[PDB]
C-alpha cells in the first residue's frame, strides 16, 4: 500500500477534482456511498493508493478540498459524489482570491494554509507508506494558482523526500476569465519548475480546439473541457490504479520521464475522441488507438510534437486487446517516426496495459510526453505577459498586495530561462 | 517505409546506391548514428556487427559479411589457401605465395628461401613478387629475381608481406604486346546466392610487356592509378586502359579461336565458387539475428596457356564508370529488395 | 558435503528464485509441504541434495535460501505461494519502499539501512552449515534493488566470507520486457561494483529467453511467467552437478577452475538445447549429436552474439537424460569438422563433458514438453563481449548529455562513480579484445 | 581425440575429451556515511531555501 494524497484548489481545481474522483470511484466500482460493488477483485487490489477504509466497509477518498470562497466546494458537496468526501477534509475561507495570485500566495491564503496542512498531516500520518501528494489546481486564478503553489511550497518543506505531482491547467484567451492570467500562470509556473516532480499541462487552449475541431461542438462548455480532463486524469493514473509493471509508482515514474529536474513538463493525450454520433458504436482497432494517440489533433497541451523532439514518452492501453499487436503497432509509430525521439536516451518509449476499460468504452489509449515542444505553451504565456508588462498594466491589483515589480521580472526572467533549456536540448 | 543509415561516405558504390533508394520514394535515409535503422550501409572498418540484430521489431541488413576480411586481406588469404583443405597447398589457380613477417617483429622466410633455391638450381623461372595490404595504390611492391633484394624490401617496412611467384608469361593483347587483370564483380546475399555480374572489365597496360626490366614498373603493374600518370601511351588502344567483355570476347575469337565463356568465365565461376563456399560457413548469417549481403571485386591474371589465376580479392571494390548504373541498380534489385520487397534477363550470372 | 546459501534480490531475482525451487523440488521429490518420502534419513543427512536443503526433526526439508527485495508485494507472493510451507519467516526479508530503479537509492539509500539485517539472515543460515561453500546470487542488472543492494551485499559477503565463493545469475536488460530507461547505468553501476566480488557469473539477456520463448514455445507475447520456467531449466542444469552424485562441477570452486582462467572474464556463455513446445501434438525426438550441433547455434543461447567471430578459453557440456560418451565422442567429432571453434592458443582445444541420467524435469502444465536427452552448454566466449559493448554504448549516448544523472546524484552517489564505472568496463572490453585478437 | 579423467556412478558419468594443447568493513562504512552525508547536506539546502 503506497499511498497518495490529493489536493484540489481553487475553482477550477475542485471542479475537475470532483470529476475525477466520480470517473475513478465507478472504475472502482465505489458509490456514493462509499460502498463497494464490483464483479472483479482487480478493482479492490490497489484501492487503498487513492482510498482510505475508514470504518466497515467504506472506502474514503484520500481528498483534501480547498477554496478561498464557499460556493464551489458547496456545490462539489450537492454534486453526485458529494457525501464520500471526507466533511473533515473541506478547508475553505470567505474572502476569495479575485483571481489574484498575490491574494492566494501572500494574503488571504496564507490565512487559511494552515488550517490546509493539518488536514495533510492528518490524512499522511494514516499513511502505511506514503508515496506523495497530487495537486489539481489551474494557473489562471488566484486560489488554485497563488495559493496552490504556496501549498506546495510549505509540502516540500514539510515531506521533502515525497514526490510533488500536478495537473496544472493552463491559461489561454479562448476560455479566459481575466486579462491577469497570463501575470498569475508566469508567477506559477516559476513556482512548480522547482517545486514539484511531474506537472501535466492542461491546455484550456487545446481543450477546447479539441472540442470545436474534433468533437464538433460549436459552443463548449467548461463541462465538456472537464470531461477531457477526467477522462485523461483516469488514462495517466491507471498505472498507479491498478496492477502493473510500469510506472506503478510515483518515483519510478519521474526516473522514467524525467531526464532533467527542472523539464518535467508534459503533454497528455487521449484517444479515442469522436464525433457522435453514427460512428462511436464501432470498436476501435488497436492501430486506431495507436494513430490517434500520437495526433497533435489529440494532444492536450496545445503544442505541436512535430515543432520539437520527445525526450521520453509513456503510453497506456485499457482494455482487452492484444499485447502483441499493442507491441507491434508502438513500436511502429516509433520506427516511422524516429527523428522526433531523442536518439541519445534510447528506447524512451515505455508501454503498459491495463486490462480494464475506462466506462463506455471497449479500449482506450492514454499518452503522457515529455517533448520539447511544449516550450511553446511557455513562450505563447511569456509572450502575453510581457505585453502588458511592458506598459505595467493591471499591476496595481499585485502590488497592492505587497508584491512588487521586481518579483515580476524575476518570474518572467525564469520562464525565459526554462524556454531556452527546452530549445537546448531540441537541438541536442 | 524502409529506413536506412549511411556510415562510409567514401564509397563509390553505395553512394549511387543511396541515391537509388531514394528515388524509389520508399526508403528515407536517417542520421548516421540512428539506430531504428533497416538498413546499414556500414563503415569500411570497425563495423560494429555487435550492434546489429537487436532492435525489436526492425529485420536489420548490412552490406558486409563479417569474417569476410580473411578472403580479402593478402596474408589472411594466402594462410586461408594453405590451411582449408578444400583449397590446400596444392592448388591449381592460386600462385605459389608466402608469408613473410618483417625481421623486426607464424613466418614462412625458410620455406621461401628453400623454394627458391630449388628453382634457381633447376633453371627454371625464378622472378617473385613482394606486396601487402599497406600497399598504398601503386606503391609498396616489388618485382625482383634475386631473393636478397626481396627479403631486404620487407625488412625495411612494418607490416606482413607476401612473397608470391610472379607469372612471367602473360597472356599479351595485340596490338600492343601488354599485360591485364580482369576485375570481376561478385554480389553475395543473405541467403548466401553467389551472382556474378554479367559485365568485368579488363584493365590494361599500354606499354608492351618487358620481360628484360623488372624495375620500370609501369609494363608490369596493370593498376589504373599506375598508367595514368607513368605511362606515356595512357588511352591509346581503349578509352581509360578498360576493355570490356563484347571486345575482349570478339578478341578471343578472332585471334585464337576461342570464346570468353570456354577459355576464362568457367575458370573464373569455378575460382569463385570455390573460394566463398570455403568460408560460408564461417560468415554465413543464416540462423543468425541480422543478415549480411557483400559486393567483392575479384581480381584475376590470365596466362599465355589460357589458364586464369587468382590474384586478390577485394571487400570494398569500386566500379568502372559506366558500369555503375546497371550494377548498383542490380544490387538494389538482388541484395536489398529481396529482404525488403518495394510495391527476366538478370544482370547476374546465379553461381 | 558441502551446503550452498542461494539468495535472491529484487523482483527478478525473487521471482526466478521462485521458479528454480519449485523445479528443485519437482526433481527432488519434495513435496510441498517439504516432506521428501525418498529420503530415509529422517531429520538429517548429508547427501548431495541436502547441499540445497537442510532438514528438520519433523521431515521437512528446506530450501538454503534467502529472499531479498525493498517492496513487500514480490516477496508476499512466495510467502503466500504454493510452496509457502518450505520457507520460514526469517528467510524473507521485505522493505517498505522500493529502490525506484535507482541504483543509487538501492546501493546508497536503502541498502545501508537494510544490509546488517541481511547478513544476519544469512548467517542463521551459515551457522547450520559445517562446510559451508558459499553462495549463488539471483538478481536483475536493471532494477534499483537488483543492482544496487546486491552489489552492495556482494563488497560484505566479501568480507564476512573471504574464502567462500561467489556465483551469479544476471538478468541482462531487454527493452522488450524493460521497465526503465536507465537500466544500462544500472548495469554497468554494478558491474564495475561487483567485478573484483565475483567468481562466476551467467548473464542471461531477456532478449534471447524472449524470442526462444516466441519461437520455440510458439508463445506470442510471453510474460515473466514463461521466461521465468525456461530460465529455472538453465540454472537447475548448470546447478544439477551440486545437487546430485557426480564427478563434474562437483562444488563452486570447479565452475571458476573449469570455466574462467582469466579472473576478470569470469561470464560463461549459456546455450541450451532442445526447447520444445508441450502444445505440439508430437514433435520427433531429437539425437545427441543434433542437441549437442544446437548448442552452437545463436539462437539457442542464452545471449546472442556470434562465438565463431571469438575466441574460447573452456568449453563444458552438461546432458540430462539417455546420453553415453560414446554419442557425445561421434557427436563432438562432427561438430569439429562443420562447426568453427577456434580456442585461445594458451588453453587446450577440449571439452569437460558432465552427463546425469534423469531426463530434464518439467512443471506440470508449462510450456515446456518433456525430451528424453537434452544438453546446456556452458563456454567461455569472447564473443559474449558483444553484449558489454551494446550496453556502454547505450550507457555512452545517455551519460554524454547526463541525462537522468541528478537522480543518482541526489541519492548521495558521486558523478564521478559514472565515469569510474565506465573506465572499468572500457578495460572489460580491451581484455576480451586482447584475449580475442 | 583423447579421453581422460572418466568416473562412473548409478546417476550418470563425466570425462573430459581433449582435441589439441578487497574494500575492508571500515572502507565500506565510510562510503556509505560520506553518501548519507552529502544526502544530508542537499536536504539542509533546501530547507535553507525553503526558509528565504
Ligand atoms: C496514418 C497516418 C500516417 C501513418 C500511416 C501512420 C504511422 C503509423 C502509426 C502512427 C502514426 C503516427 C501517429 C499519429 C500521427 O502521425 O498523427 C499525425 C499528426 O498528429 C502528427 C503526429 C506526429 C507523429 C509522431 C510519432 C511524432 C510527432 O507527431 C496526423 C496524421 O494525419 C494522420 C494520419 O495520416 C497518420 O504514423
Ligand atoms: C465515447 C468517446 C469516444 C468513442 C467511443 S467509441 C468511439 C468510436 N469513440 C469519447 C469519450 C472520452 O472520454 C472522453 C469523453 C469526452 C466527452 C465530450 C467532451 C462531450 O462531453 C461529449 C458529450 C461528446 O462530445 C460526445 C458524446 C460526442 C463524445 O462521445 C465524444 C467522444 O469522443 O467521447
Ligand atoms: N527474466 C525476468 N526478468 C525480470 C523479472 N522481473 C523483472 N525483470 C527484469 O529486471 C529488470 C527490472 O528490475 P527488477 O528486478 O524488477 O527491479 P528491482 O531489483 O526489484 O529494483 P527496484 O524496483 O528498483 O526496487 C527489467 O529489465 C526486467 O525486465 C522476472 O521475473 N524475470
Ligand atoms: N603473381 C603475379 N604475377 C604477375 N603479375 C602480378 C602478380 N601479382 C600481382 N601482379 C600485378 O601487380 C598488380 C598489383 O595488384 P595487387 O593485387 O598485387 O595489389 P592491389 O593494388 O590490387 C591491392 P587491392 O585490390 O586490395 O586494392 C596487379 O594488377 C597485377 O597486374
Ligand atoms: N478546464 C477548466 N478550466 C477552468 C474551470 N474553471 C476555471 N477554469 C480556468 O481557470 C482559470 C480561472 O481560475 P480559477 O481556478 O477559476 O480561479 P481560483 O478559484 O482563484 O483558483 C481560468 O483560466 C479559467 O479558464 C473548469 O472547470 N475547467
Ligand atoms: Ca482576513
Ligand atoms: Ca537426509
Ligand atoms: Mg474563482
Ligand atoms: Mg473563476
Ligand atoms: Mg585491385
Ligand atoms: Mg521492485
Amino acid at each position: 500500500m503506497r499511498e497518495i494524497v490529493h489536493i484540489q484548489a481553487g475553482q477550477c481545481g475542485n471542479q475537475i477534482g470532483a470529476k475525477f474522483w466520480e470517473v475513478i470511484s465507478d472504475e472502482h466500482g465505489i458509490d456514493p456511498t462509499g460502498s463497494y460493488h464490483g464483479d472483479s477483485d482487480l478493482q479492490l487490489e490497489r484501492i487503498n493508493v487513492y482510498y482510505n477504509e475508514a470504518t466497515g466497509n467504506k472506502y474514503v477518498p484520500r481528498a483534501i478540498l480547498v477554496d478561498l470562497e464557499p460556493g464551489t466546494m458547496d456545490s462539489v458537496r450537492s454534486g453526485p459524489f458529494g457525501q464520500i468526501f471526507r466533511p473533515d477534509n473541506f478547508v475553505f475561507g470567505q474572502s476569495g482570491a479575485g483571481n489574484n495570485w498575490a491574494k492566494g500566495h501572500y494574503t488571504e491564503g496564507a490565512e487559511l494554509v494552515d488550517s490546509v496542512l493539518d488536514v495533510v498531516r492528518k490524512e499522511s500520518e494514516s499513511c502505511d507508506c506514503l508515496q506523495g501528494f497530487q495537486l489539481t489546481h489551474s494557473l489562471g486564478g488566484g486560489t488554485g494558482s497563488g495559493m496552490g503553489t504556496l501549498l506546495i511550497s510549505k509540502i516540500r518543506e514539510e515531506y521533502p523526500d515525497r514526490i510533488m505531482n500536478t495537473f496544472s491547467v493552463m491559461p489561454s484567451p479562448k476560455v479566459s476569465d481575466t486579462v491577469v492570467e497570463p501575470y498569475n500562470a508566469t508567477l506559477s509556473v516559476h513556482q512548480l519548475v522547482e517545486n514539484t516532480d511531474e506537472t501535466y499541462c492542461i491546455d484550456n487552449e487545446a481543450l477546447y480546439d479539441i472540442c470545436f475541431r474534433t468533437l464538433k461542438l460549436t459552443t463548449p462548455t467548461y463541462g465538456d473541457l472537464n470531461h477531457l480532463v477526467s477522462a485523461t486524469m483516469s488514462g495517466v493514473t491507471t498505472c498507479l490504479r491498478f496492477p502493473g509493471q510500469l510506472n506503478a509508482d510515483l518515483r519510478k515514474l519521474a526516473v522514467n520521464m524525467v531526464p532533467f529536474p527542472r523539464l518535467h513538463f508534459f503533454m497528455p493525450g487521449f484517444a479515442p475522441l469522436t464525433s457522435r454520433g453514427s460512428q462511436q458504436y464501432r470498436a476501435l482497432t488497436v492501430p486506431e488507438l495507436t494513430q490517434q494517440m500520437f495526433d497533435s489533433k489529440n494532444m492536450m497541451a496545445a503544442c505541436d510534437p512535430r515543432h520539437g523532439r520527445y525526450l521520453t514518452v509513456a503510453a497506456i492501453f485499457r482494455g482487452r486487446m492484444s499485447m502483441k499487436e499493442v507491441d507491434e503497432q508502438m513500436l511502429n509509430v516509433q520506427n516511422k517516426n524516429s527523428s522526433y525521439f531523442v536518439e541519445w536516451i534510447p528506447n524512451n518509449v515505455k508501454t503498459a496495459v491495463c486490462d480494464i476499460p475506462p466506462r463506455g468504452l471497449k479500449m482506450s489509449a492514454t499518452f503522457i510526453g515529455n517533448s520539447t515542444a511544449i516550450q511553446e505553451l511557455f513562450k505563447r504565456i511569456s509572450e502575453q505577459f510581457t505585453a502588458m508588462f511592458r506598459r505595467k498594466a493591471f499591476l496595481h491589483w499585485y502590488t497592492g498586495e505587497g508584491m512588487d515589480e521586481m518579483e515580476f521580472t524575476e518570474a518572467e526572467s525564469n520562464m525565459n530561462d526554462l524556454v531556452s533549456e527546452y530549445q537546448q536540448y531540441q537541438d541536442a | 517505409m524502409y529506413t536506412f543509415v549511411v556510415r562510409d561516405e567514401n564509397s563509390s558504390v553505395y553512394a549511387e546506391v543511396s541515391r537509388l533508394l531514394l528515388a524509389t520514394g520508399q526508403w528515407k535515409r536517417l542520421r548516421k548514428d540512428n539506430p531504428r535503422f533497416n538498413l546499414m550501409l556500414g563503415e569500411r572498418n570497425r563495423l560494429p556487427f555487435g550492434r546489429l540484430g537487436h532492435e525489436p521489431g526492425l529485420v536489420q541488413l548490412v552490406n558486409y559479411y563479417r569474417g569476410a576480411d580473411k578472403l580479402c586481406r593478402k596474408a589472411s588469404l594466402v594462410k586461408l589457401i594453405k590451411t582449408s583443405p578444400e583449397l590446400s597447398e596444392s592448388c591449381t589457380w592460386f600462385p605459389e605465395s608466402y608469408v613473410i613477417y618483417p625481421t623486426n617483429l607464424t613466418d614462412e622466410r625458410e620455406v621461401f628461401l628453400a623454394a627458391y633455391n630449388r628453382r634457381r638450381e633447376g633453371r627454371e623461372g625464378n622472378v617473385w613478387i613482394a606486396k601487402s595490404s599497406a600497399g598504398a595504390k601503386g606503391e609498396g611492391i616489388l618485382i625482383s629475381s634475386e631473393a636478397s633484394e626481396l627479403l631486404d624490401f620487407i625488412d625495411e617496412q612494418g607490416q606482413v608481406h607476401v612473397i608470391q611467384k610472379y607469372l612471367e608469361k602473360p597472356l599479351l593483347l595485340e596490338p600492343g604486346h601488354r599485360k591485364f587483370d580482369i576485375r570481376s564483380w561478385v554480389l553475395v546475399d543473405h541467403l548466401y546466392n553467389i551472382y556474378l555480374y554479367r559485365e568485368g572489365v579488363l584493365r590494361t597496360s599500354s606499354e608492351p610487356y618487358n620481360s628484360a626490366n623488372f624495375q620500370d614498373k609501369t609494363c608490369h603493374l596493370t593498376n589504373h592509378c599506375i598508367q595514368k600518370e607513368y605511362s606515356k601511351n595512357y588511352g591509346r588502344y581503349e578509352e581509360g586502359n578498360e576493355m570490356f567483355f563484347e571486345e575482349f570476347n570478339q578478341y578471343l575469337m578472332d585471334a585464337l579461336n576461342t570464346t570468353l565463356e570456354n577459355s576464362i568465365l568457367l575458370q573464373i565461376k569455378h575460382i569463385i565458387r570455390s573460394c566463398l563456399m570455403c568460408i560460408e560457413p564461417a560468415i554465413s548469417t543464416k540462423h543468425l539475428h541480422y543478415q549480411s549481403f557483400q559486393l567483392f571485386g575479384f581480381d584475376f591474371m590470365v596466362d599465355e596457356e589460357l589458364k586464369v589465376w587468382l590474384i586478390e580479392v577485394n571487400g570494398a571494390p569500386a566500379c568502372a564508370q559506366k558500369l555503375y548504373a546497371e550494377l548498383c541498380q542490380g544490387i538494389v534489385d538482388v541484395a536489398i529488395s529481396s529482404v525488403f520487397p518495394l510495391a527476366p534477363t538478370s544482370i547476374f550470372i546465379k553461381l | 558435503m558441502r551446503e550452498c546459501i542461494s539468495i535472491h534480490v529484487g523482483q527478478a531475482g525473487v521471482q526466478i528464485g521462485n521458479a528454480c525451487w519449485e523445479l528443485y523440488c519437482l526433481e527432488h521429490g519434495i513435496q510441498p509441504d517439504g516432506q521428501m518420502p525418498s529420503d530415509k534419513t529422517i531429520g538429517g543427512g548429508d547427501d548431495s541434495f541436502n547441499t540445497f536443503f537442510s532438514e528438520t526433526g519433523a521431515g521437512k526439508h528446506v530450501p538454503r535460501a534467502v529472499f531479498v527485495d525493498l517492496e513487500p508485494t514480490v516477496i508476499d507472493e512466495v510467502r503466500t505461494g504454493t510452496y509457502r510451507q518450505l520457507f520460514h519467516p526469517e528467510q524473507l526479508i521485505t522493505g517498505k519502499e522500493d529502490a525506484a530503479n535507482n541504483y543509487a537509492r538501492g546501493h546508497y539509500t536503502i541498502g545501508k539501512e537494510i544490509i546488517d539485517l541481511v547478513l544476519d539472515r544469512i548467517r542463521k543460515l551459515a551457522d547450520q552449515c559445517t562446510g559451508l561453500q558459499g553462495f549463488l546470487v539471483f538478481h536483475s542488472f536493471g532494477g534499483g534493488t537488483g543492482s544496487g543492494f546486491t552489489s552492495l551485499l556482494m563488497e560484505r559477503l566479501s568480507v564476512d566470507y573471504g574464502k567462500k565463493s561467489k556465483l551469479e545469475f544476471s538478468i541482462y536488460p531487454a527493452p522488450q520486457v524493460s521497465t526503465a530507461v536507465v537500466e544500462p547505468y544500472n548495469s554497468i553501476l554494478t558491474t564495475h561494483t561487483t567485478l573484483e566480488h565475483s567468481d562466476c557469473a551467467f548473464m542471461v539477456d531477456n532478449e534471447a529467453i524472449y524470442d526462444i520463448c516466441r519461437r520455440n514455445l510458439d508463445i506470442e507475447r510471453p510474460t515473466y511467467t514463461n521466461l521465468n520456467r525456461l530460465i529455472s531449466q538453465i540454472v537447475s542444469s548448470i546447478t544439477a552437478s551440486l545437487r546430485f552424485d557426480g564427478a563434474l562441477n562437483v562444488d563452486l570452486t570447479e565452475f571458476q577452475t573449469n570455466l574462467v582462467p582469466y579472473p576478470r572474464i569470469h561470464f560463461p556463455l549459456a546455450t541450451y538445447a532442445p526447447v520444445i513446445s508441450a502444445e505440439k501434438a508430437y514433435h520427433e525426438q531429437l539425437s545427441v549429436a543434433e542437441i549437442t550441433n544446437a548448442c552452437f547455434e545463436p539462437a539457442n543461447q542464452m545471449v546472442k552474439c556470434d562465438p565463431r567471430h571469438g575466441k574460447y578459453m573452456a568449453c563444458c557440456l552438461l546432458y540430462r537424460g539417455d546420453v553415453v560418451p560414446k554419442d557425445v565422442n561421434a557427436a563432438i567429432a562432427t561438430i569439429k569438422t562443420k562447426r568453427s571453434i577456434q580456442f585461445v592458443d594458451w588453453c587446450p582445444t577440449g571439452f569437460k563433458v558432465g552427463i546425469n541420467y534423469q531426463p530434464p524435469t518439467v512443471v506440470p502444465g508449462g510450456d515446456l514438453a518433456k525430451v528424453q536427452r537434452a544438453v546446456c552448454m556452458l563456454s567461455n566466449t569472447t564473443a559474449i563481449a558483444e553484449a558489454w559493448a551494446r550496453l556502454d554504448h547505450k550507457f555512452d549516448l545517455m551519460y554524454a548529455k547526463r541525462a537522468f544523472v541528478h537522480w543518482y546524484v541526489g541519492e548521495g552517489m558521486e558523478e564521478g562513480e559514472f565515469s569510474e564505472a565506465r573506465e572499468d568496463m572500457a578495460a572489460l572490453e580491451k581484455d576480451y579484445e586482447e584475449v580475442g585478437v | 581425440m583423447e579421453v581422460i579423467e572418466l568416473n562412473k556412478c548409478t546417476s550418470g558419468q563425466s570425462f573430459e575429451v581433449i582435441l589439441k594443447p578487497d574494500p575492508s568493513l571500515e572502507e565500506i562504512q565510510k562510503k556509505l556515511e560520506a553518501a548519507e552525508e552529502r544526502r544530508k547536506y542537499q536536504e539542509a539546502e533546501l530547507l535553507k531555501h525553503l526558509a528565504e
